[PDB]
């Protein structure tokens, strides 16, 4: 499951 | 209980990523607690220098990036904080969440990158460790890694520039497309974004 990850 | 009641820190000046030599490094120029006083003082009479700067709050160390003479980083990392300067807590000029965007007027003595106008895809995005990666542009907003990162490398490095060849500005880094922890994609803002907020 791809997903945006805040970095 | 309101006399108890205090303000949240200022944004915090405590490096930069030096980018004007042969070679990317990044260089500590406050530690821990000059930036916890700063912090609660928003007075900074530090000199800036430099286009990268290396920023923390009181839970968070990130990146922040000038470019039109606004220095620009990200939502998720400073809210709505003022940053510390030397005449006091400067209030952002931009705020949007929806964009995860924040700037403050850039620093007296800082530089702003040069948006790129060259078209390139071959993009290179600085982490807050001087490292660069090279980033292959695929849209807009989206650019995939030619070596998959864990997501903790890249933790950190939010409000940093992507860089095309001749070393201007294309966008603000802010999130990694990951799986299973393991970054394969960069989420960046372009400066096209950042010249509508102006
Ligand atoms: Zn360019």
């Amino acid at each position: 499951t791809e997903d945006v990850v805040c970095c | 209980h309101m006399a108890s009641m205090k303000k949240k820190g200022s944004v915090v000046i405590v490096g930069r990523i030096n980018l004007s030599g042969d070679t990317a490094y990044a260089q500590q120029t406050r530690g821990e607690e000059g930036c916890q006083e700063t912090s609660q003082t928003g007075r900074d009479k530090n000199q800036v220098e430099g286009e990268v700067q290396i920023v923390s709050t009181a839970t968070q160390t990130f990146l922040a990036t000038s470019i039109n003479g606004v220095l620009w980083t990200v939502y998720h990392g400073a809210g709505t904080r003022t940053i510390a300067s030397p005449k006091g807590p400067v209030t952002q000029m931009y705020t949007n969440v929806d964009k995860d965007l924040v700037g403050w007027q850039a620093p007296q003595g800082s530089r702003s990158l040069t948006p790129c106008t060259c078209g390139s895809s071959d993009l290179y995005l600085v982490t807050r460790h001087a490292d660069v990666i090279p980033v292959r542009r695929r849209g807009d907003s989206r650019g995939s890694l030619l070596s998959p990162r864990p997501i903790s490398y890249l933790k950190g490095s939010a409000g940093g520039p992507l860089l095309c060849p001749a070393g201007h500005a294309v966008g603000i880094f802010r999130a990694a497309v990951s799986t299973r922890g393991v970054a394969k994609a960069v989420d960046f803002i372009p400066v096209e974004s950042l010249e509508t907020t102006m």
